[PDB]
């Protein structure tokens, strides 16, 4: 049934992928809010639609920015991804458009805040709390790969706390369709692969690898590997060398050394049972997969939210004018976007 | 702590894998050799990648008083010292302060190898002196175009292998990912007939003897040997020896099965 | 990392130790007690000192969304949540964050009775609330003016005893010092007649009785007893005991030796 | 012989303190040539004397900012012991002024730099190095406590290091005549003694605790008290629990535990053998304390120096102007200035 929902989740994907939305908005068909985010690449903004009274948050990109950057497939990649995949924990892309000087992604809006937010001001989440988490992403991963679609930038950053206190993850400006290696050395220092690391080539492995970071994290309070210089967290990687903190159950360090395993012979999610030596294992033995998918467990924490619109769960950041030059910019660039 | 500080995204410049040669002094090499060996990122590499990667490096001459990098300035370049005296100069708030010097030998920026990474200082010639520099751009293509060869293919060497060719491509890729490599000098036992069978061997270069309790093969460039470690756990039947310097692929069988299951399996399908 | 930062001077105002009552029930006077117990300055404070610091502190009340104080705004200010919720908020680069929250109870701004500190956070209230406040002026002079106080004179106690009158003033003061202080309850053993005599000490306030194996003395403030561990180490001749509630000065002989050399040769000068 | 010296030094003493130099030279005879170093209070600012062409420390106060800080007496104190005090290891003041903004202070100029620097930059000195400038400290405080005078502010970064490798102890702005007890909190965390923290009052045993801190962060290369918030330092110095490195020789640990010592009836310094409990103490057995004076020991480090005037043993700062109003600025607060 998981085969046939999968086989099936796959023929939709592939009829979508195959013929991407265009300029389906416009920027004077919403009031912009407040500046949601930012990061190493554009920022997210709340903003109202003007006609329905609707609030999204819309991802806003640069394009001179991403083409300095190199990054101009990343950015067809992230669209082309968003308007064919089809999942509970995925945030929906509604609408996408270009203008003189920008890529725009207008996404449903998720209340809750990141889980970086809740994580760092509570400290850690116990393991059932963290294990409630943690199998949303295993689903997750699960779907996205039988697509070929690896994601990348896992982190607490990227996953958003929806009303029901259910996962949304967020940001595919690193997510990719992969048939074979692919080589693009990114993501978050923290959360890298040893194989991404070294250039060594990777596929679907590196998120796995990236969930044993993430449980670590939610479990512990902080990721497993941490240090002054970068170079210095790379080395620690690289080695997997991996100190557990003693109120860890036996069960959550059995999970976590298959995960952060550098050899691939034995990092689970990569051998032939693939993600059922995840699914089966016992830190999962409480867990209900399709309950879970169904979502009709019972959430171990719900956000405040008052009024529709509120931003209270999130950061303030220092608000920019969102500007459009008179001059097309690197038009040709993104004419598939 | 400052814990509610976001960690930011990275990332280096697409390159997809689907020239350069600096000339220096045998001295030269050795000792840019030995101020990598402990780097991340060169530790690792094999001895061809090592050595297209030190080809790469260019001469940078500088006199007294010149800046070799400013703080804040791109990291896009890894430095090592050949010769000279350096001092290192941060300013942080503030305040200018000389923080340290290097003497005659030195390396640093090896995060921008990585990825752009602005210089946390300034490093200033105090005599002249000279450097071997790398780029990002260069390193990297040099790395993944290398690795891109060394797998496809890599196999074609493991798909021309009799017990593996109903293997679908996801999964000879797999295997492509973690097979090992081994080295030989002439005349060293690579495998002892009555031996615990644990692994399968392709040679990449060289010559190995087949003897048995007596020659009964020989095996050059794409030959494997070891192989009934896939298909039985009985001890090894015969020897094998390097002819030679040799180089072999090298397959644990255990791991392996890891990864795909019983090779038998593979082999009853279609 | 950052081990070239030079670490600051700090200073705060000059007092020359050489009134503010604030009324708050019971409750509240227990709950500011309690909660100020494990705090540095506080927690070493004598019964008297604490009394006086929290008659100062002033009750402040704030309005929901109110700032009790603003991030970068001077540290003149101590604050203990009396009642009330509220966030903690702090802006770093860059950005704006809630860093936490106070649930009707906390304190914040410890280091600004000592010196002016900004604050590292804005606080600002999710209720009606209100705290108490207190100053650092304030709290220094409480503190300083009670010390020099229990100083000059301490002594004359000290002075007032016949085997110290040849103390110089700086060796009174050194005394005055490190003099301890005991408190007993009615009945309580002070001295045991056949003990170790390890000290001598003074009545600050209240009696006790001293007998022998038989009343011989009977002590009230100002009077020293024990006194003969300064210049013979037999043991106590006689057992001391309090009468009422008493509160001694207590000095150690070999500390006081380790100051001054025995005492007579303080005795044998002029 | 010592007695008989410091009879001698406090004859002399007492006949300057007695008179004060005032108005000794005037900002126009000096060009500003560049800022050596700034803090909590005031800066410092090499100079040159227009006619003699000589170089000197130029320290300057302004008249609003101190007396905002309530910092009156403290600067009235540094000029009017620094005028009358006479030592090797002390740097000289030669002039003194004031004028509409400022009060100003020419010292000698020591071109050697901050020990701070050195010992930053090699990270820690031998013992046998940092007991040649502990050497100083110790006899520097005997000559300075004989006077009833109080320094409050000893620390690697007020030690300069002159052309000879011996050190001179530079900024005097916390030092202070004390006969009895005094209770102004001041100094630098790290080095603040307990009674200092805790508004205890005191004198002269300050200052040697204070050298316990300095010996401790020579030696060892960062102070024995330290962390994340002031508070936990001071909480940590009040413990007075100190953690000794590996490498500390055992005489050295036992001349620390008798200098870092909470307890005033048994710090060293304070009891009655007064300074010679740390003179005859045995990590000093090998010092020479007249040798130490007469400045014939040959120093374990010899600042290098080109022309008079360099400053590259000094850090950079941000130059700013040295103003001065055409409107006199409390001119009654500073009268004996």
């Amino acid at each position: 049934s998981v085969k046939e929902f999968l086989a099936k989740a796959k023929e939709d994907f592939l009829k979508k992928w195959e013929t991407p939305s265009q300029n389906t908005a416009q920027l004077d068909q919403f009031d912009r809010i407040k500046t949601l985010g930012t990061g190493s690449f554009g920022r997210v903004m709340l903003v109202k639609h003007k006609e329905s009274g609707n609030h999204y948050a819309m991802k806003i990109l640069d394009k001179q920015k991403v083409v300095k950057l190199k990054q101009i497939e990343h950015t067809l990649n992230e669209k082309r991804i968003l308007q064919a995949v089809n999942f509970p924990f995925l945030v929906k892309l509604e609408f996408s458009f270009k203008d003189n000087s920008n890529l725009y992604m207008v996404m449903e809006y998720v209340a809750g805040g990141e889980m970086f937010s809740h994580l760092r001001r509570i400290g850690r989440f116990s393991e059932p709390h963290a294990r409630f988490y943690a199998a949303q992403i295993v689903l997750t991963f699960e779907y996205l790969h039988s697509l070929d679609l690896i994601y990348r930038d896992l982190k607490p950053e990227n996953l958003l706390i929806d009303q029901q206190g259910y996962i949304q993850v967020t940001d595919f400006g690193f997510a990719k369709r992969v048939k074979g290696r692919t080589w693009t050395l990114c993501g978050t220092p923290e959360y890298l692969a040893p194989e991404i690391i070294l250039s060594k080539g990777y596929n679907k492995a590196v998120d796995w690898w990236a969930l044993g970071v993430l449980i670590y994290e939610m479990a512990a309070g902080y990721p497993p590997f941490f240090a002054d210089q970068p170079i210095q967290i790379y080395e620690k990687i690289v080695s997997g060398k991996v100190r557990f903190p003693s109120h860890f159950s036996s069960d959550l360090k059995d999970l976590l050394r298959n995960l952060l395993q550098v050899d691939l012979t034995k990092r689970f999610g990569n051998l032939k049972n693939g993600v059922n030596d995840i699914k089966n294992h016992k830190w999962f033995a409480t867990t209900d997969w399709i309950a879970i998918y169904q979502r009709k467990v019972e959430a171990p924490f719900i956000p405040k939210f008052k009024g529709p619109g509120d931003t209270s769960n999130f950061d303030d950041y220092e608000e920019e004018e969102i500007r459009v030059s008179i001059n097309e910019k690197c038009g040709k660039e993104f004419t598939e976007f | 702590i400052n814990r509610f500080t976001r960690r930011a995204s990275v990332c280096a410049e697409a390159y997809n894998p689907d020239r350069i040669i600096h000339p220096k002094t045998d001295d030269q090499r050795n000792r840019l050799q030995e101020a990598c060996k402990d780097i991340l990122l060169f530790k690792n590499l094999d001895p061809e990648q090592m050595s297209q990667v030190l080809d790469a490096m260019f001469e940078k001459l500088v006199k007294e008083g010149e800046h070799v990098i400013d703080q804040g300035d791109d990291g896009d370049n890894f430095y090592v010292i050949d010769r000279g005296t350096f001092d290192i100069y941060v300013k942080c708030d503030g305040v200018g302060r000389c923080v340290g010097n290097y003497d005659n030998r030195g390396s640093f920026g090896e995060l921008a190898l990585m990825y752009n990474t602005p210089k946390a200082a300034t490093i200033t010639a105090t005599s002249p002196g000279a450097l071997w520099g790398l780029d990002r751009v260069t390193f990297r293509r040099i790395i993944v175009k290398n690795n891109a060869k060394k797998r496809k293919m890599y196999e074609s060497f493991i798909e021309s292998l009799p017990f593996l060719k109903s293997l679908e491509v996801s999964e000879r890729l797999k295997v492509v990912d973690v097979i090992g490599t081994k080295v030989y000098n002439d005349g060293e036992q690579i495998i002892a007939q009555g031996d615990l069978a644990d692994s399968f061997f392709i040679v990449e270069s060289g010559e190995v003897k087949i003897t048995m309790k007596v020659e009964i093969a020989r095996c050059f460039r794409g030959q494997y040997f070891g192989e009934l470690a896939l298909v039985t756990n009985k001890p090894r039947a015969a020897s094998a020896h390097a002819i030679g310097t040799v180089k072999c692929l090298a397959m644990d069988v255990q791991a392996f099965e890891r990864l795909l299951g019983p090779c038998m399996e593979i082999m009853k399908r279609n």
